[PDB]
């Protein structure tokens, strides 16, 4: 069957210098225009390069002109991205695809380019930052001051600037679960991550029950306890 | 540079959806739309090209077509495997950058009631403000289908630069939660009479203000 391989990803400083490859197999590779699309986490997807059969016709996405360069090595069924120059903002998973080529106007027409890739890759992550390891530093999210009778309160911590991932968090040691969230990260323009954590609770509790959310950042061999109280006004 | 699409469709198991892609003439007007699936580790895949051919091994519940300014993909028998996000695409060769996608769409199976969501807006905490910063933090939870669009106001005025949205994520009880946050300097928060968090789900948008001059 028809495959495709990348690799080369990784985490890389801004201004330095990557280069992922594809291989593939299973079809005519001499046969078919190849490209890279890229998709950042909770993002939309991005056309980044695109490359024709014979590899003399290339285009680029406008974010990535003039820093990234498309190749490939018929010979050995490879389509190379060279990404120079590497911006935060270029983190994101990198796809190798196939372009579904065209016949003659059935023969297979090498020249073709039509756009539509009908064989994706599983891709190759390039996380671009320029943070050495670093603890987070943890912010609390105090319950509303107008919770002040029944019903429930929502109340959290803000878990911000740390790298590499993962952070993981709990309430009171644990004690607190149901009610808990505790959403994905994201990547800010520091190349630092950052998350939040949340637990609904009896507005009737909040004069009498302590709430402490439990950070751990095991890279850094970090762990912070952050009591979250209720706001005076 | 903006193929739009809904952001959430969805329907019981066996019925039929329709995803629809707006741009202009000197885009979907001109040129071929594709379609494609992805889903969180799979490798996308395509189920349209050229406005409406399935390539090998793409069943025929999927179907394409386009007429003047929007194209549209239907899905017919949607099953469990369908959910998904969706993306149009095309290639407009008169300019000599690359190809555009469309803004994507969530495709829900309905399994279980729809769910509003409960909305929490947070102004920055005075810790972070002594530290020099203020995040704005809207917490979105108990929804379904998992789809939300967030938009954020300081006073009446939209505010797209400092924003940024998580993708919604299954919460224990199985409905959705999601997060946005708005970065601000000190200033900035101190410097308008409200900001607002506006989340849309389903035909409804609940707001959420704060204001630095109230207890919220």
């Amino acid at each position: 069957e028809v495959q495709v391989v990348e690799s080369g990803g990784g985490v890389v400083q801004p201004g330095r210098s990557l280069r992922l490859s594809c291989t593939a197999s299973g079809f005519t590779f001499s046969n078919f225009a190849m490209g890279w699309v890229r998709q950042a986490p909770g993002k939309g997807l991005e056309w980044v390069a695109f490359i024709s059969s014979d590899g003399s016709n290339k285009n680029y996405g406008d974010s990535v002109k003039g820093r990234f360069t498309i190749s490939r090595d018929n010979s050995k069924n490879t389509v190379f991205l060279q990404m120079n120059s590497l911006r935060v903002e270029d983190t994101a998973l990198y796809y190798c695809a196939k372009d579904v080529g065209d016949y003659k106007s059935p023969i297979q027409d090498p020249r073709a380019m039509v756009g539509a890739f009908d064989l994706w890759g599983q891709g190759t992550m390039v996380t671009v930052s320029p943070a050495s390891t670093k603890g987070p530093s943890v912010f609390p999210l105090a319950p509303s001051s107008k919770s002040t009778s029944g019903g429930t309160a929502a109340l959290g911590c803000l878990v911000k600037d740390y790298f590499p991932e993962p952070v993981t968090v709990s309430w009171n040691s644990g004690a607190l679960t149901s009610g808990v969230h505790t959403f994905p990260a994201v990547l800010q323009s520091s190349g630092l991550y950052s998350l939040s954590s949340v637990v609904t609770v009896p507005s009737s509790s909040l004069g009498t029950q302590t709430y402490i959310c439990n950070v751990n950042h095991k890279p850094s061999n970090t762990k912070v306890d952050k009591r979250v109280e209720p706001k005076s006004c | 540079s903006v193929l739009t699409q809904p952001p959430s469709v969805s329907a019981a198991p066996g019925q039929k959806v329709t995803i629809s892609c707006s741009g202009s003439s000197s885009t979907i007007g001109n040129n071929y739309v594709s379609w494609y699936r992805l889903l969180p580790g799979t490798a996308p895949k395509l189920l349209i090209y050229k406005n409406d051919n399935r390539p090998s091994g793409i069943p025929d519940r999927f179907s394409g077509s386009k007429s003047g300014t929007s194209a549209t993909l239907g899905i017919s028998g949607l099953q469990t495997g369908d959910e998904a996000d969706y993306y149009c695409g095309t290639w407009d060769t008169s300019l000599s950058g690359g190809g555009v996608f469309g803004t994507g769409t969530k495709v829900t199976v309905l399994g279980q009631p729809k769910a509003n969501p409960t909305v929490t807006l947070f102004p920055p905490s005075s810790e972070e403000l002594q530290a020099n910063k203020a995040t704005l933090v809207c917490l979105i939870s108990d929804f379904y289908p998992g789809a939300v669009t967030v938009a954020w106001k300081a006073d009446s005025s939209p505010v797209k630069a400092g924003v940024e949205t998580t993708t919604p994520s299954k919460q224990s009880n199985n409905k959705y939660a999601a997060s946005s946050y708005l970065s601000l300097t000190p200033e900035q928060w101190k410097s308008h009479r409200s900001y607002s968090c506006q989340v849309t789900h389903e035909g409804s948008t609940v707001e959420k203000t704060v204001a630095p001059t109230e207890c919220s």
